[PDB]
């Protein structure tokens, strides 16, 4: 009957609508909708998608949600709705939550069992919408669809730390330590006039306890503009993402993903003290639903060991690892045996041994070596295929460096440090610089870097192996002069 | 006080006159008011702009003058006087809006749903009209071709510069003619503000008529009367109405700069339908009312009566597919015959010999077949052509020529600019002082040419780059923290200088040139042009050149120069095309290779050619057999176009001699 002010959602007809939805949708409505031919009937058209997820969420007790718009709009009742949520996101998404509510109540007590529900009380749930429309870049948005759904994408530039955000002031009376707690809306905090107590009654009394609050976590994330959209002669822009709650540490840095949010605008103060605004707002987005462009089962278990109880396993992994490659077997076969790697030990009289095997690759200068590395890059867990043509002199461990956001000191590590565990990978092994080596000949025979510069002295942790791809001096390795001549390198490093 | 000046206009009949103009006007050559149809398109949610034309306000007063009553000279009032008439016009048409005739279509419209829920409560128990505004009103320039017709001059179209500008022409309707070079992102204006109210009375409305301003946060109402004290107003995003604002800046052309001065700069506004009619890089005659800003906050007390400016634009006038058209150009051009031999002459027409490198230069401009094999494997369709020789060949006149046929491309120099290997992470843009991920000359030419001039003295650094793109064509990016790899599919095209001087009787190629073996190696193609005397030749040389500074024309000969948009129309037809292979092609390619392999193990000798021919050598012939393919021809390739691409694949190596 009554409706919500300014806009026309009301909650009566969208909640009928929407459990209707959920108890009713199968995958035969979706097939029917989409209904693009060759779309499969197989026992799906029953399988009741909805019901079976809201059963495993209930007992799992996780709260994730991915309704999508295409699914909401398959429904003939419930179409009103879509076109009802792209205008007004938020107030259809607190009907959104308020309904599943008791979808959790609807189904826990079908047959009557013995959930306590009091955990499903007390928890919260809420919904993840994606595929909300048609993609669209940020270069095309106008104050046309303020608080409206969109979907954008772009590439990941960099991340803030947690934010505190207030939602419980505190107040304590300095005179009868009197405690009362003061919601805060939109941010500003209506602030008590005098103490409640009327014994007490003491005008201008009040003090604010910062750390009794309560507070709860924001983050901001930077977008860019991919390259592929942009037009000739043109800078990327940027756009600023709030994410809470859930969502918060999810985008990595240098990522590209596709976002579903709400738009927003909001004004900016011309003057730091006065009360005083300029008539220009900043736009961004809060977000809602985000996505990008160990634990191996039984059955992976038992497919392990009957491939391994194969007559010939070295062969066949022999020829797996470089399928392009033609003959080269010898060397397929060492850099197999390299990728396993003896076992290590470190007892406390003797001190570790180590249990890593290096590879050095040289010869004729149109083989393919660096096919082979850019190979067993991808093989192996954690690796790093880094060139050695330049770069810092410790480029391939730490570099203490002055942080560019802000006027600080971080300690970033190097090539073979983040190549710990596994195998790193050097490519154009003969154009690294004399003073360079000798870094390298810490990490072949100790496996630990140290570096002592801006007061900081601390030793890390390398433990991996080089494999190494060279080039001789001419276009030709001719067999009667010896290795040492044509490689360039120090004797002791090829031993 | 203020002492009171008498002034001829007065506002009454002007607005009068407008009122008239609006309802009689008929174009002379649908029936009827010329402004009377497209306002009933416009109530039809339809229209969002309304444009005048002072052409047709002085149709109107030529009418009046056939009448021979007099007229107000409108159109001279607009040129002095635009910032009012605009308020004044927005008034009439608010007037005479005409009703909605059909499709009233009320479906989700936020500012649709207040007002309408305004109605029931304000009758059951004088709002701004700007709020209820959709259409946005710009007026056009006059037309000499009209003025000359009826005399009466003109000055509102006439195409100034930044420089000829003056402080007397603020506060009238000009027209500047410059190039873009800067346009920002668009961002919404406020117009009317509405704050919503703790349920008292009900929201309230302000216009804003300034770029800054102040909150009421205090309830007038007549229930908010009441003493108590209750809150102060928060505002609604919903109900206030926004605006489209960009800000751009136009800079002199150096045609009109005088001498021994630097260009200068204007600014430009744009709100409304007009955003985002203008790109960096355009050339544009760009008409508006040229208005003085505050330049109030800092820095606005040492300057004390100077102003900034702007110009609130309102027209644009820029200068400068699959059809059955050009269907059928492409075959014309087959009908016309000898494409090859005319693609490659028409190619700077103005050089005169070097005709290998011009049929080189086109295989350049097609690329090869880039097919992304499983597991991984990938081979690259690219063509990468270097060409060295003595200094004084037409060296870097041939490279510029080839930028200008395919439109993805850039010409990067020496070390004066460092563009090559710029994928830099670090942007300190004055608007905003953050970083931006900007990337190289490189990266900005995807499936284009990339033209590297004087790439002896280009520095190492671009080395890594130039080494890394003909390997796997992906750019990693800067340690700023982002971790990013960047698609760079691109062609090269390097002009070389030898070291110090011409060719040296030095045998060793490697000994020429400072570039290593292993760079070379990578590019598919070498080309030497060695000035070599003869006095035949010299000739030649000197009567083409002559000929062309005693008449500014190039010598006409039988050869034809192809039309130039007829060339990129049939580069990029055959660049769409998608050449096939067949098995009996390629069998004779491996008997090809083994020959050649086994004149190289004795090709090695003391002057000619450059080590020995690797497997990469029977990857570009492939490579270069797709462009010839991708020519004229289709579906499987010929026989004979590996025989073409052999001989100038030879060719080229024996030009180490010549
Ligand atoms: N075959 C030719 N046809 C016409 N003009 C030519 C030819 N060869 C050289 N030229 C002349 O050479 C000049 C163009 O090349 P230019 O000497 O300016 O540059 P470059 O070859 O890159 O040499 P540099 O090393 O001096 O920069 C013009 O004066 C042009 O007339
Ligand atoms: N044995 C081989 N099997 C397959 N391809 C090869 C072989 N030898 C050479 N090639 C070809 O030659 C090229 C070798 O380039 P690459 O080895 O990466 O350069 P570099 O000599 O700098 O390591 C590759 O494109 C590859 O297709
Ligand atoms: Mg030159
Ligand atoms: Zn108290
Ligand atoms: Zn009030």
């Amino acid at each position: 009957l009554r409706i919500i002010w300014g806009t026309n959602v009301s909650i009566q007809e969208c909640t009928t609508n929407f459990r209707n939805f959920l108890m009713s949708f199968k995958y035969k409505f979706r097939k029917i909708l989409d209904e693009r031919e060759e779309f499969i009937n197989n026992t799906t058209d029953e399988e009741l998608y909805y019901i079976k997820q809201l059963n495993e969420m209930r007992e799992l007790g996780t709260s994730n949600l991915n309704l999508d718009a295409r699914n909401l709009l398959a429904y003939k009742q419930t179409e009103d709705l879509y076109h009802q949520l792209l205008n007004y996101p938020q107030e259809v998404i607190s009907i959104m939550d308020q309904t599943i509510k008791d979808c959790m109540v609807s189904l826990i007590v079908d047959n009557n069992l013995d959930y306590d529900l009091d955990e499903i009380e007390t928890k919260f749930y809420k919904v993840r919408p994606y595929n909300v429309g048609s993609c669209k870049g940020m270069r095309e948005l106008n104050p046309n669809d303020i608080d409206k759904l969109i979907n954008l994408k772009g590439l990941v530039l960099r991340s803030t730390p947690v934010i505190p955000d207030m939602k419980v002031a505190f107040f304590k009376c300095n005179v009868c330590d009197h405690t009362m707690a003061v919601e805060i809306d939109r941010g500003v905090i209506q602030e008590p006039a005098r103490c409640e107590r009327i014994d007490c009654n003491e005008p201008n009394s009040m003090s604010l306890i910062h750390n009794r609050c309560s507070f709860a976590d924001k983050q901001v994330i930077k977008l860019q503009e991919t390259p592929d959209f942009v037009p000739d002669g043109q800078t990327p822009h940027s756009i600023s993402l709030c994410v809470y709650d859930e969502l918060v540490d999810s985008c990595r840095a240098g990522d590209r993903i596709e976002v579903t949010g709400t738009f927003r605008s909001i004004p900016i103060r011309a003057n730091s003290r006065q009360r005083v605004l300029k008539s220009l707002y900043k736009t961004y987005v809060d977000v809602v639903h985000v996505k990008k462009v160990r634990q191996i089962t039984d059955q992976d278990l038992a497919k392990i060991r009957e491939v391994a109880a194969r007559e010939d396993l070295y062969s066949l992994l022999a020829r797996s690892i470089a399928p392009s490659i033609y003959e080269l077997e010898d060397v397929k076969k060492g850099i197999l045996l390299q990728l396993f790697g003896g076992t290590n030990k470190t007892f406390t009289k003797g001190g570790r041994y180590r249990g890593d095997i290096n590879i050095l690759l040289c010869g004729d200068p149109s083989t393919s070596k660096s096919q082979i590395l850019q190979y067993v890059h991808k093989i192996t867990p954690r690796g790093v295929y880094t060139s050695g043509k330049g770069s810092s002199a410790v480029g391939l461990t730490a570099y203490i460096t002055r942080d560019v956001d802000t006027k600080q000191l971080v300690l970033e590590s190097g090539a073979l440090v983040l190549s710990d565990g596994g195998v790193c990978c050097i490519d154009e092994f003969d154009k690294m610089s004399d003073s360079t080596r000798s870094v390298l000949h810490e990490v072949m025979e100790q496996q630990t870097i140290s570096i002592a510069k801006a007061g900081i002295i601390t030793t890390l942790n390398a433990r991996s192996s080089i494999l190494a791809s060279a080039n001789p001096i001419g276009s030709r390795y001719n067999p009667n002069l010896p290795v040492t001549e044509n490689i360039d390198l120090p004797p002791p490093l090829l031993s | 006080a203020l002492p009171s000046i008498q002034l001829p206009v007065d506002y009454n009949n002007l607005f009068n006159e407008i009122t008239d103009f609006l309802v009689t006007f008929k174009q002379d050559t649908e029936k009827g008011p010329k402004y009377m149809a497209m306002l009933q398109k416009v109530a039809n949610r339809e229209l969002n702009s309304v444009i005048i034309d002072l052409d047709d306000i002085l149709q109107y007063q030529n009418e009046k003058f056939l009448q021979g009553t007099q007229a107000d000279d409108l159109v001279s009032a607009i040129q002095q006087n635009a910032n009012h008439f605009t308020e004044l016009f927005c008034r009439a048409i608010d007037n005479n809006m005409p009703l909605p005739t059909k499709e009233i279509d009320y479906k989700d419209d936020v500012l649709d749903v207040i007002l309408n829920q305004r109605r029931l409560r304000n009758e059951r128990m004088l709002f701004p009209p700007n709020l209820t505004r959709r259409y946005f009103l710009y007026f056009k320039p006059l037309s000499q071709n009209c003025a000359r017709r009826y005399r009466k001059k003109a000055i509102s179209s006439k195409p100034l510069s930044v420089r000829q500008i003056k402080g007397d022409f603020l506060g009238q309707l000009i027209t500047v003619r410059g190039i873009i070079t800067r346009v920002s992102d668009v961002k919404p204006a406020v117009e009317v503000i509405a704050y919503t109210c703790d349920q008292c009375g009900y929201e309230v409305f302000q216009e804003v008529n300034s770029r800054t301003f102040t909150p009421l946060s205090e309830c007038t109402s007549e229930e908010c009367s009441q003493n108590q004290t209750k809150g102060q107003l928060f505002m609604s995003t919903r109900a206030s109405k926004f605006s489209a604002f960009q800000e751009c800046k136009i800079q002199e052309l150096s045609q009109q700069v005088p001498v021994g001065h630097i260009p200068r700069s204007l600014n430009i506004h744009v709100n409304g339908t007009l955003v985002r009619s203008l790109s960096p890089g355009d050339i544009v005659d760009v008409t508006g009312i040229f208005l003085p800003a505050p330049y109030t906050g800092f820095k606005a007390l040492k300057a004390g009566l100077l102003t900034e400016t702007y110009l609130e634009a309102q027209f644009v006038r820029q200068h400068k597919s699959l059809t059955s058209d050009v269907e059928e150009r492409v075959m014309e051009l087959i009908t016309s015959g000898d494409v090859y031999n005319r693609l490659a002459k028409s190619i700077a027409p103005e050089i005169y010999g070097n005709l290998d490198v011009k049929k080189a230069l086109l295989l350049l401009l097609v690329g090869g077949v880039d097919k992304r094999v499983g597991d991984g494997m990938k081979i690259r369709g690219d063509i990468n052509v270097c060409l060295m020789g003595d200094p004084g060949v037409a060296k870097s006149q041939l490279l510029k020529a080839i930028c200008k046929i395919s439109p993805r491309g850039v010409y990067t120099t020496g070390k004066g600019s460092s563009g090559v290997g710029l994928t830099a992470a670090v942007m300190k843009d004055p608007v905003t002082d953050e970083m931006i991920l900007e990337g190289g000359a490189l990266v900005l030419a995807d499936n284009g040419i990339c033209c590297i001039d004087e790439f002896d003295k280009m520095d190492e650094s671009d080395r890594t780059a130039i080494h890394e793109v003909m390997e796997q064509q992906t750019i990693s990016i800067s340690k700023a923290g982002i971790n990013t790899t960047l698609n760079a599919r691109t062609s090269i095209l390097a002009a070389a200088n030898p070291l110090y001087g011409r060719y040296n009787p030095r045998l060793s190629p490697l000994d020429n040139i400072n570039l290593p073996a292993a760079l070379l190696s990578r590019f598919d193609i070498l080309f030497l042009m060695l000035d070599i005397p003869s006095r035949d030749d010299d000739e030649k040389l000197a009567e083409h050149v002559t000929y062309v500074h005693m008449h500014n024309k190039q010598p006409d000969l039988d050869f034809t120069p192809v039309e130039p948009s007829k060339m990129r129309e049939y580069i990029a037809y055959a660049k769409t095309k998608r050449p096939v292979m067949s098995e009996a092609v390629n069998d004779y390619v491996v008997q090809a290779y083994i020959r050649l392999r086994q004149d190289s193990k004795r090709e090695m000798d003391s002057k000619f050619s450059f080590g020995q021919a690797t497997p990469r050598t029977l990857l570009g012939i492939i490579r270069l057999s797709q462009a010839l393919a991708k020519l004229r021809l289709a579906d499987m390739v010929d026989i004979d176009d590996v025989e073409e691409a052999l001989r100038l694949v030879r060719v080229s190596k024996e030009s180490l001699y010549q």
